[PDB]
């Protein structure tokens, strides 16, 4: 190829076929030198709480992440996806690194001079055998930007290991990433690989037009009998006759069927309105906090449940809903108007409300003297006969997650939403090759500590093919669809500002169409 | 936040000689950060007995002007309401 | 190809064939970085009038424009075109970008040092499917220069959208131009495409040697009868006899025929002489101002009409004539001697005079007591039996315009003159790829704001093939042709000055030959 | 060449038996005993209000002529020949249109009226070259295109002039020249046994309905 | 059938960033301290004077309707239904155009206004045959063709009437009927779920844009 | 099969039932499952247990989304004449076959 020849073109497009869409993206990246080319043990040695201890390693390596839906879909192409399709899943991807430029910088009296370095390489490999820790799917920053004109910085790779406090264990693994075969790339060279997704189920991009407790004919009674009445009005007293009825319409709550709602794990209820919340620090003390190896951890968001019941839109589960942010929102302690709380109100048909009970089982064995006492089912594991929906995917939420290689796993949908993959798209690891500075003219057996300070930049392309699932509805009246507000506004939504800053005004889900149960 | 609606008029001195007594004053030059909905012209000074044409437009049309010194007032209204008023002077010599 | 190899040659020539001319041009361009690589919402937020509100977006992209006739024709080749041909139309074009050099600049203590950047790319694509706003055909600056030795600057691309005042509407589209597949070009790379014009009519480069009201034999009378006289001189009184005559020669105004003059839309009449104009501000108040969506807009120039009648050359329509400028004329408020007003005096045969009436229709129904009263036809739409000519094209006027994709359009000639094309030559969009500056060695999820300041330059070639329509005249006496003044002068016309500045002294039209009606 | 009349007019192209499903301008006030209150009512039109159900098509273009009577008594005692003419203006000189656009000569049951310069006027045998009387000529007639073309001596219509509000009234106009609008259909001028057969279309850039 | 709105208007089809190379009517006098001297100046227009850079294309034809408000208070207390109608004239008898040529129902941010007989008016369920109120009908809207078609209740433009010289002023007009000129583009009328599908084009000699 | 359409008349309180040989009966199947599936809610009106019994065909109706007694914008309405249905006079008959999926025992 050479220096003055381009090693790839800008491909950023989406082509819609009969049941396919091939979303291609291209971004410009910038890779610095991390840790000054060192592997560093990191831990909670600087005073963390018992739940906050970690032990791990920081690497000099960068990694490419494209595990967000806005990395591939424009807001128009996401709107074409969600208003016309009952399902979608990824089929194959194709990844490219090209037009790689290595720049060296100099400390010329406080004035940095940046020049090319045409003979310096950049090492790239893929974790195609899944023998490194899989950091992706933990919803971290540093993916491809939503807007294709933005240059992003490649995130530093690092992983955690086993820890007993801030200390380690003998079972803790250390991974040198130079012990992997990596392709070395000067300018003029390029990197490609292809990946094929496994047969994952389609994501349910439909709401239900029927609830689980309303799946029957009101006109026709049942042939079963139920609990109608356990006494008689005998003028003055009762005599416990144990009566039985049928239910078609007038007593519709206690005809019942073959199916149950999905499992639960009860959250607190927090109001959007600051007045209806408590004046206490119920954040961690009122949390849901699963317990593992003697340390607690917030579930966030946990199992897929409805955010709220009918006509209570100001209420949201405390740690049961993905909370994205607006543009320029700070890293810590931002107010309720700086965030965008998503909503799972479409799965009220099959999933329970997260802030409420599952039910009320019995506690005693009633006889003539004591009464029947119920309970309050707050944790319900999966029973036979349960049907449920997974969590909604969003335009800025994750796409996949690696299923952990364990003996047991049940319904491997990622709890932040997306596609559970046993073999996910592999980690793409990138690193500037260390170019040493001037060595001494006498030999020293010590390692080099003085390097030429340099960074690299280039273009990156991702091309995912998606398989669509078309609607086949016989619904008469029109369906709810995601539309833009066609009124006058200062800024058009999902565009840039006067300063050229792209923003996303709201989280767009994917359940707008309807299917029956 | 709309400031007011900053109004300006096509020239403030409009010397006229007889016999041709017909002038045009304009308020299309009036600016705002959003559209101007309402225009209003109002005679302040001058003699009486003149028929008026299009008092609610941005452009004045006048005919059969008695010679004198007319004074008008362009008044614009914002959406939503904010009012600015500027004047224009006429002089009809013989 | 490589760095030290040229990616194209200078082709700037015109070859004349039997019915073809292939005009090839080559210019040197320079492309800066616009908006510092940002998309910016622009509007009339800073206080505009109701007719002056806009809403749109400015892009980082440049566009190539060659929609002027001097971009392709020298004044000698334009003279060969207009004195020998009754018609011309474009057939195909061919576009090239080559010898692309990316230069980076440095802020070295107020002394800018410009160096090469051999690994930086430049993105180029074409709007070959017409799915961006088509800005061309609005007669903007920044085309190819008239004189081939001039280096030009590539204009910044930007478009307008729907606006309700200075605010927007929900129907307003935002276009990210990185959502288009664009070819990325280092040095050594080149860009080409070809385009074929649709079957457009020939431009009428002939005057008419006959007027529409003089198309008959003076020697022979007609067999029809007309309005001769509606009374008698009876010595003292009249008696309303309703007489009828024939017209061959002596009463030639009221024999009439099958055909009518073209439509009208009356302009004001402004004199070249400053004394014969009014001492008032009749510029906008006396304008022609079509009204659309509650806002007015000058027609400029509107329908093709004659500039003036016989032997009134000092008069021109107020906004009915294209007004070009001389060399070095300022952007605003320049005097009458700094401009060059064109002239449409060749279409006096079929088109009406723009500053005059179309005719005088009747208003009443005459009987024995009241008289017949006429009117003053100032707007005449197209009637059956109308023939007309389009507006003249000029050496520095536009070539084409995009016909808007609408349900209805009648006689789609561009009102500034030229070729109406449903599929015009596509927009050629160009942009410097952002090369980031030194990133921080810690990760930041914010977008990059610091870039290496760089621009690009190179050569551009356009090669349009034209189809000629040869004269076939049996005229005896010689015809009026465009000639140069062969007298002594300080500067030769259409050349450079002593300072090396090219200028065009006058607008050259194309109607010099004659054809009969 | 259309050698047929129309057996239907442009404003009578519908079923009288069936109403329309559209609504129109029925009434803009109420009789409230003494005053009105501007209720802005709406109706349907099948038969009884047949003038203001309307359709897809408009009559052809117009260019208004004067009306001259066959009877010498119903004409004016003035020289309104050229001063009352129609006279298109071209290169600073006027010219009678004669006959101009194809329009109907007269309306229903007014056969003594003809457009001033809108009708071909042939001559009888031995009629002189100049200043011959009304009985020496033969005025043709375009009464078959009353179905689609307007009457030449009358208006095309009456467009609005103002923007009505609570104090001033709606004022109309008098459309005397109407260019061709979309949705217009019209007929050309009749050919005659002693009229012309063809004409050369002028070699121009623009020509409409030649 | 065009089932799309336009995302651009006919008068906003250009680059704001770049000026034009043409010159226009900027100013016809000078402020000379006290008087004027008629200098006849010329300017360019890119952004700041965007109304009088102009182009190759014109809006579609017009035929002016009255403006009737949805609000009963903003309408007149008179019977302006037929007397203020648009009423084409054919064979000596008038007929409401209803709806006539395809024009915009209203301008920007005036949604309570509708043309008097320029809009299809359907009905609700069980609405009576005659004299039903404004809430018993459903007035359609042609606000998507504001980009190319004129507003039906307004003028097309303002042509000139006189020939100005040193003593009298330039006087304009009010174009209420505009026939089709060369360079006009327009849109047809919207189709509706309960409107008609087709219509027979009449077998005539002339018809324009059927 | 053996479909008989009977018409009834209000003859002074004495109902007279006669044949109507030219009247049809519309039958279709929801073979694509694009209507609400009411079956499996254990309603009355199935075939009788004893083969000599004549039964009445139950009226079809479905429920939708509700917020109290009111509806929601997501509520579907299904016109069942918007389905292709076979029309059956006397002498005509209706058949279809169906294959169960691999269900456990």
């Amino acid at each position: 190829d050479g220096v003055g020849n381009s090693s790839g073109n800008w491909h950023c497009d989406s082509t819609w076929m009969g049941d396919r869409v091939i979303t291609t993206s291209t971004r410009t990246w910038a890779l610095p030198t991390y840790n000054n080319h060192l592997y560093k043990q990191i831990s909670s040695q600087s005073g963390a709480s018992n739940d906050n201890h970690y032990f791990g390693y920081s690497t000099p390596w960068g990694y490419f992440d494209f595990n967000r839906f806005h990395c591939h879909f424009s807001p128009r192409d996401w709107q074409r996806l969600i208003n016309n399709n009952w399902g979608f899943r990824p089929k194959r991807l194709n990844f490219k690194l090209f037009n790689i430029q290595v720049k060296e910088v100099t400390q010329n009296d406080g004035t940095t001079t940046i020049a090319n370095n045409l003979t310096s390489t950049v090492q790239v490999f893929t974790d195609s055998e899944y023998q490194l820790p899989y950091v992706l799917g933990s919803a971290h920053q540093g993916c491809l930007p939503p807007f294709p004109a933005d240059v992003f910085m490649v995130p530093q790779y690092g992983y955690l290991t086993l820890n007993n406090g801030s200390q380690a264990v003998g079972r803790s693994s250390f991974y040198c990433l130079e012990y992997f075969p990596s392709q070395m790339l000067r300018t003029g060279n390029n990197f490609t690989f292809s990946y094929t997704f496994e047969d994952v189920p389609f994501h349910s991009s439909y709401a239900h037009s029927q609830s689980l407790d309303r799946l029957m004919n009101p006109l026709i009674d049942q042939y079963l009998y139920y609990l109608s009445r356990t006494n008689t009005p005998s003028g003055t007293t009762t005599q416990s006759r144990l009566q039985f009825s049928q239910a078609g319409a007038s007593d519709i709550r206690d005809q019942s069927r073959n199916w149950l709602p999905g499992p639960c794990y009860r959250q607190q209820r927090v109001s959007k309105t600051s007045a209806d919340n408590n004046n206490s620090e119920y954040s961690w003390t009122g949390a849901t906090k699963y317990h593992l190896n003697g340390r607690d951890s917030l579930v966030n968001p946990g199992p897929a449940m409805a955010s709220h019941k009918d006509d209570e839109e100001k209420f949201f589960p405390q740690s049961g809903v993905l909370i994205f942010g607006k543009q320029g929102s700070e890293k810590t302690n931002v107010d309720i108007e700086k965030v965008m709380i998503t909503d799972e109100e479409e799965i009220r048909t099959t999933n329970p409300v997260a802030t409420e009970q599952y039910g009320s089982v019995s506690t005693n064995l009633q006889r003539g003297n004591r009464q029947a006492a119920t309970a309050d089912v707050n944790t319900q594991g999966v029973l036979p006969g349960m049907v449920w929906q997974d969590r909604d995917v969003y335009l800025q939420g994750p796409i996949w997650a690696k299923i952990p290689h364990t003996d047991g796993h049940f319904h491997p949908s990622p709890l932040m939403g997306g596609f559970g993959l046993k073999h996910p798209p592999p980690q793409i690891l990138i690193k500037n090759t260390p170019v040493p500075a001037n060595p001494s003219t006498t030999f020293s057996a010590a390692k080099f500590a003085s390097f030429i300070t340099q960074y690299s930049t280039g273009q990156v392309s991702v091309e995912i093919e998606w398989e669509l699932q078309k609607e086949n509805s016989k619904r008469w009246n029109p369906e709810i669809q995601y539309t833009s507000n066609y009124n006058k506004s200062v800024n058009v939504d999902f565009t840039v500002d006067t300063n050229g800053v792209y923003s996303e005004p709201r989280p767009i889900g994917t359940r707008y169409l309807t299917r029956n149960l | 936040k709309n400031r007011p609606p900053i109004a300006i008029v096509s020239p403030q001195f409009q010397e006229i000689s007889l016999p041709t007594t017909s002038t045009v004053i304009d308020g299309s030059q009036s600016t705002d950060d959003d559209k101007i909905v309402q225009y209003h012209w109002e005679e302040l000074k001058g003699p009486l007995r003149e028929e008026k044409i299009s008092e609610d437009t941005a452009i004045l049309k006048l005919s059969k002007l008695v010679p004198g010194n007319y004074t008008f007032s362009l008044t614009v209204v914002d959406s939503d309401g904010a009012t600015n008023s500027t004047t224009a002077n006429l002089t009809v010599n013989k």
